[PDB]
């Protein structure tokens, strides 16, 4: 339950719409600048779902469960990643009291379906996400990066591209992780979602460099409301 | 619901081959304007589908059943003005345009 500053991470491909050599200035949500973002180690309690998540780790973990009732009364989304093959159901799972893997044992009792997806998943690195459930739908965005450090995050600036997008639909409440059991501690944390203003920096190629948050401290504000990443000597209304 | 995301259920309506260096009214998915078609440099990222400019004006766009990146230009347009010497002197005139 350590905490650690979550610095300048968390930042997406908001639009899906190519711009170059331009700043553009976009509300959404997104993960504030320098926020407490909760360590975890081990054991795998549940978490409230709230707006979002922003989640990272540093093969162990086995994907995630969202879900609102569970207990097969209620729909729950299913996500795991085996052999290669990423299979999402929306089915009607009873859940163990305390869901571990190691075939596959936590997504046993599917029945009453509705939603089937399946597509092949991608590979001292850290794995970034985001999930968000807006207007009907579920999106994700991920990013793999080389990391040098274990005990935080690292300080650069990286963003993260769309992934995956779907029609699903279903109200949110709670969700928890999933870690294959064998019997390697592992260690993830965990962010909340806000919503924030931005201002985003594009390059030639189309790639977000930079961002600035408009309200974490007065010289933000500014920038924001000049639209220009540097300022001048003067005083200005804000 | 539409404008939402890129489009997926359409009409029955059958396609037409590709024309480039004219002055024509395309429709790409609905995407209705006019102008010239060139090829070009855009490194799009393999998620965006088209590119955008101020004023919500479309720029580029990558086309279906070959996944090629396009450039919109419209084409050319302008003033025109006449020189005159007076109705008092001849009735020649000169014209010109601008641009």
């Amino acid at each position: 339950p350590a905490y650690t500053n979550s610095f300048t991470r968390g930042v997406y491909y908001p639009d899906k719409v190519f711009r170059s050599s331009v700043l553009h200035s976009t509300q959404d949500l997104f993960l504030p600048f320098f926020s407490n973002v909760t360590w975890f180690h081990f054991d795998n309690p549940v978490l409230p779902f709230n707006d979002g998540v922003y989640f990272a780790s540093t093969n162990i973990i086995r994907g995630w469960i969202f879900g609102t009732t569970l207990d097969s009364k209620t729909q729950s989304l299913l996500i795991v990643n085996n052999a290669t093959n990423v299979v999402i159901k929306v089915c009607e799972f009873q859940f163990c009291n305390d869901p571990f893997l190691g075939e596959f044992r936590v997504y046993s009792s599917a029945n009453n379906c509705t939603f089937e997806y399946v597509s092949q998943p991608f590979l001292k690195n850290l794995r970034e996400f985001v999930f968000k459930n807006i207007d009907g739908y579920f999106k994700i965005y991920s990013k793999h990066t080389p990391i040098n450090l274990v005990r935080d995050l690292p300080q650069g600036f990286s963003a993260l591209e769309p992934l995956v997008d779907l029609p699903i639909g279903i109200n949110i409440t709670r969700f928890q992780t999933l870690l294959a059991l064998h019997r390697g501690a592992a260690a993830y944390y965990v962010g909340y979602l806000q919503p924030r203003t931005f201002l985003l920096k594009y390059n030639e190629n189309g790639t977000i460099t930079d961002a600035v948050d408009c309200a974490l401290d007065p010289l933000s504000e500014t920038k924001c409301t000049l639209k220009s990443f540097t300022v001048e000597k003067g005083i200005y209304q804000t | 619901e539409l404008l939402h995301a890129p489009a997926t259920v359409c009409g029955p309506k059958k396609s037409t081959n590709l024309v480039k260096n004219k002055c024509v009214n395309f429709n790409f998915n609905g995407l209705t304007g006019t102008g010239v078609l060139t090829e070009s440099n855009k490194k799009f990222l393999p998620f965006q589908q088209f590119g955008r400019d101020i004023a919500d004006t479309t720029d580029a766009v990558r086309d279906p059943q070959t996944l090629e990146i396009l450039d919109i230009t419209p084409c050319s347009f302008g003033g025109v003005s006449v020189i005159t010497p007076g109705t008092n002197t001849s009735n020649q005139v000169a014209v010109l345009y601008q641009d």
